[PDB]
């Protein structure tokens, strides 16, 4: 039933809405995140592993957003490690 | 704070990139 491709896009898009709201004083942060996502292997972006990662990150972002940049860093790090280049 | 340093580190990486 689960389509990880669409689920990951949903989870990532939900996370970015939080980021947009809470990083408005540093406008370069959000495009950087999109850039990291843009450059990752699309199969990784559609993977169950990425889904699991996004679930944890978004969960932490929702319950404890005082460490948002921590979470942002995790996500950027993971995405860099799966860069298509 | 952990978040402060995380923020500082991310911003520097962006500026460097």
């Amino acid at each position: 039933k689960k389509c990880y491709k669409l689920e990951n896009e949903k989870l990532f898009e939900e996370f970015l809405e939080l980021c947009k709201m809470q990083t408005a004083d540093h406008p370069e942060v959000v495009p950087f995140l999109y850039n990291r996502q843009q450059r990752a292997h699309s199969l990784f972006l559609a993977s169950a592993e990425f889904c699991n990662i996004l679930s944890r990150v978004l969960s932490r972002a929702r319950s404890r957003p005082a460490k948002l940049y921590v979470y942002i860093n995790e996500l950027c790090t993971v995405l860099k490690a799966h860069s298509a280049k | 704070s952990e978040n402060r340093i995380a923020k500082k580190m991310l911003l520097e990486e962006i500026k460097a990139n």
